[PDB]
């Protein structure tokens, strides 16, 4: 499953698909879910293991302010309710597993 | 001597040795297995394992593509019958097994079939060529017959009857097809297999007559010759079971199904008492709360006391809501009779006892719409006739008896309730799919109707047949036993249904639904002349079940 | 370890070679060699000297693996070798007999056992006795499916049990064990899927989860939770099969629906609004039945409350339903309620509860306010079979219904307490309209729903028949294993259970109960055990 080919030239990551050029340790630790799979074929996140488009119906949508020229877009959904994966509804195939930054105004965020 | 047309029970025919059967595999099996004590029931002089008795039968089309499997069999005490009467009366069993294989053909036919004996650590599946392991090649035109030995090749030192562990695999296949030169009408040919112990079997351990194991019983003695032409009834409505009616394309039924293993798909333990709840909001349309229909509405999740699942209470209808407004009754859907009753250590309500129609809208109160999946949904309910009464109290809830009827306006051929495009879907299931030529099938039954009282079997209009999923003695079997190693994953167990002009064989397999051979038509089968009901075995999905109808 | 033969082998063995060589005869084979257990029976201190106690006939079914093994053998020939084990105590006394009958010999009240060839089994010892039965037979070999005449071994009082002690126990358990003989053999080898008429037995009807599970009574479809016993007796007929393939009444065992057609409707006062809505029939008009013509399918078994006014009437039968014209008729709309069914006389004037089915009259008054009433001479009823009980306050009022309210056709047996065994009644928890939430909790006690046997048992009953599955005179006996404690249940042959709780009216609570398991048919002079934790 490890082989010269895959850390060299060929082998991508499974959150960015970009190209591996390193390896970062982490002397603190972390845990992993979404796109991660075990030693006895199984998941606990909610994606197939494939980049592909992210598709979700059934949410509310709104802008803030009244003027509707250069205004934020916004939209949401709840957790729980996304049939669209046989594998699990808590977020929609394809969704990242990064908590969400709060921004508004312009700014970008970091 | 007999001139080969004619044999008898001791001949074993030609013998064909493919490269497992060695003077040390049979060295080993017979010093190893002496730790279980002395053997028993070895006697070569007793009738019971010097004769071969019968096992199976199966069938040899033309239409049968090379590498198809045609019969399989684990190394078990229940391939032969004397063995399987005594091994309720022992705990252990060491040794190997001998096939004879009589071809029912004629001189004029083509074709080869091909057989072989499998490692214990291979799985056997889709991509297993058995034309790659040392094998033996049969003509079509045989006319003695050919005796297989297949020995115990196993890792342990016996085999516990509740535990034998890893054991080989006998297969058989086509090699080449079958061939007639003249054609027309005749097709196919049967092939029938006997057993017999091999020399070095025995048994070990005494233990008592039918002793519990860790393992599982053959799933053959719940559906009987009464469960059909009696009692028994459906799932969603206590009914006798009238008739057979197979779907194209497949379905999902999911409220109170249960699988192989123990488990079940959410809500409704399988009881038809009633249905209860305490939270859910009550309010009527108009300015006026005389002659109204009652608007009840909960969100799934609002279920605590369900003991199963928060998502839906007890007993629930698994129908979605078909929306209706004005005098005017709905078509078919799910109607019962119930009043309402508050909440705080409440009495029910006097003056509002009716029949409520059930269901999953959304966007209630406004757009009522019908569902498909439960989850992020809301249950709901409203009358169809007129009541004197109406409570506007957030704190109230439910009493509906669990017995239904259909509700149609006008009733004179309306549709099977209900299709599988209106059966609602939890998270998490397994959905059927049409393996073969063999399609999913749903029990028929009778169920009553608003629109006509007498809705009995004859005439004065032609019946209307309600469906339900699995039988409520099958389910009630399924409930407590665990079936994970009494029917491997891939096949499934079929029965022999024997008609007064016929014969049909039905399948239950690991998802807990029901195959029949009828390919692609819709015509009700009427269950009125069926007699008996005698079990098969476990038979691979890609085979296809007779449909021998008069 | 020596094997005992019998003394007519030799000649056992040549004669039964009509039937070919001999299978199934290996000397060290272990499940020969073993005694294994058998049977179990009672000594009591009432027993007179010469009653008889215990009493087998020859055949390959007093054995676990005999009987396994003749699955597949159309004939057996040979004997028999038995032991006895006495539970006992070092302050009890008296003696028994045990001798082989040969064929052609009465066994009854005038055999004397001390007279054969016999052996002495005393009430104090320790090692067991052992006994054999050869097979004195006049044919050549014994036939499965037709065998001949057979010895029989017969276990009798030689002295009586003495207890000097005083009271508490007067009973002994004697424990019966088997392995045969050096000279059994079976022969001719048969399909086991062959002839499988075998010793039908009434024990595979009350499994486990029957009683500690799923499984409902034959007056709702809720879940049984607890035995109650009363003593006097009862009759009950509705869904209640007894061992023959007939039953004494209406009502298939399915909660389906009540259905009728016929029968006059009514309603009183003067205004057609806000009034109780009256539908009433008279026996014998059942024609759309098909078992029989006293009463629709579904009905209830309970007699009628006198109430008037707009106070809910205690107990009874309620079901939400509604009433439907003729005529390939649809249900009116406006009148859907709960309405409350039984058996009455002198409608609609005086009505009065009644005791027998004939001469009565079937009824049907609403308990709640229904806007609209009809008064049309066609007219019929579309209910629910399952209901609930009305009650005035949610309280807790009593067991439902009592002994004396259960309403019986002519020509129905009545159960009555035989010795201490008492009639028992199976109890359920269900809802009323007082209190909807009836949680198995706090806030009083909760309603109990009473019926007469498990629905599940009349099922599995009503296929197969039991006429000599069980011999008159007996009950085929369950033992039900508790937590700290056990009891024993009985069923008569006419379809009743009982208990040996004596005069006693305490429920009894099926939460800590375990397992089940079948003993057999036992005597009903013998009490059945009543050894619980309290």
């Amino acid at each position: 499953l490890l082989t010269t080919p895959v850390l060299t030239g060929v082998g991508n990551d499974n959150r960015w698909n970009g190209q591996i050029v390193g390896l970062q340790p982490v002397p603190g630790g972390f845990s992993t879910c979404n796109r991660h799979w075990n030693l006895n074929g199984s998941t606990y996140g909610w994606s197939s293991p494939r980049f592909a488009d992210i598709d979700h119906r059934r949410g509310s949508a709104s802008y803030p302010g009244n003027n509707a020229t250069n205004v934020l877009q916004f939209w949401y959904a709840n957790a729980g309710s996304a049939i669209d994966n046989p594998i699990s509804q808590v977020a929609p195939d394809g969704f990242p597993d990064m908590s969400f930054v709060p921004f508004n105004g312009p700014g970008i965020p970091a | 001597s007999v001139p080969g047309t004619t044999t008898d029970g001791m001949d074993p025919g030609v013998v064909a040795t493919t490269s497992v059967v060695t003077a040390e595999n049979s060295s080993a099996s017979v010093a190893t297995a002496g730790i279980g004590g002395p053997p028993q029931q070895v006697d070569q002089q007793e009738t019971w394992r010097t004769n071969f008795y019968y096992n199976d039968v199966f069938t040899w089309s033309v239409a049968d593509a090379p590498g198809s499997i045609l019969y399989t069999v684990q190394h078990s005490p229940q391939n032969n019958p004397f063995t399987a009467v005594l091994s309720q009366m022992y705990a252990g069993w060491a040794g190997g097994m001998q096939f004879r294989f009589i071809v029912a053909g004629s001189g004029v036919f083509g074709g080869r079939l091909v057989a072989a004996v499998i490692p214990p650590g291979i799985e056997i599946g889709p991509g297993l060529e058995v034309r790659q392991f040392p094998h033996v090649v049969i003509d079509a035109r045989s006319l003695e017959p050919v005796t297989i030995t297949m020995p115990d090749l196993r890792p342990n030192m016996y085999h516990p009857t509740g535990d034998p562990g890893l054991v080989p695999t006998l297969v058989l296949s086509v090699y080449n097809n079958l061939i007639n030169p003249f054609g027309g009408s005749t097709s196919a040919i049967q092939v029938t297999v006997e057993t017999r112990p091999s020399e070095d079997f025995e048994f070990v351990m005494i233990r008592a007559p039918s002793s519990k194991t860790v393992d599982s019983i053959s799933p053959a003695g719940l559906l009987t010759t009464p469960v059909l032409t009696g009692v028994g009834n459906d799932n969603r409505w206590n009914g006798q079971i009238v008739g057979l009616q197979p779907v194209p394309g497949g379905f999902s039924t999911c409220n109170r199904h249960w699988n192989l293993n123990g488990s079940t798909y959410g809500w409704s333990s399988p009881r038809f008492a009633d249905i209860d709840h305490r939270r859910g909001s009550a309010s009527y349309p108009g300015n006026n709360a005389t002659n109204v229909l009652q608007f009840w509405y909960a969100n799934a999740g609002s279920a605590i006391d369900n003991p199963i699942s928060q998502v839906a209470p007890d007993g629930f209808p698994d129908m979605s809501f078909v929306p209706f407004n004005g005098p005017g009754i709905p078509a078919a859907g799910w109607v019962g009779f119930g009043a309402i009753w508050n909440s705080n250590s409440g009495a029910p309500n006097v003056t509002t006892v009716q029949a409520y129609e059930l269901g999953f809208a959304t966007g209630a109160p406004g757009n009522l719409q019908p569902t498909t999946n439960t989850s992020g949904s809301q249950t709901v309910a409203k009358s169809i006739y007129a009541v004197v009464t109406g409570t506007a109290q957030n704190p109230a809830g439910l009493f509906v008896m669990a017995s239904g009827v259909i509700s149609t306006p006008s009733a004179n051929a309306i549709t099977y309730t209900p299709q599988p495009d209106r059966i609602v879907t939890t998270p998490g299931t397994p959905a059927a799919a049409p393996v073969g030529k063999n399609t999913p099938i749903m029990f028929a039954s009778v169920v009553r109707r608003t629109g006509d009282v007498n809705a009995t079997a004859g005439s004065a209009n032609g019946t209307q047949y309600g469906t339900g999923s699995q039988p409520l003695p099958v389910t009630i079997g399924l409930s407590l036993n665990n079936y994970s190693s009494a029917l491997m994953p891939g096949q499934f167990f079929v029965w022999q249904l024997t008609f007064a002009s016929g014969f049909m064989e039905i399948g239950l397999s690991v998802d807990g639904y029901f195959y029949a051979g009828t390919g692609a038509s819709t015509t009700l089968i009427d269950l009125t002349e069926l007699i008996d009901v005698r079990p098969v075995g476990p038979r691979p999905s890609k085979s296809t079940l007779v449909f021998n109808l008069g």
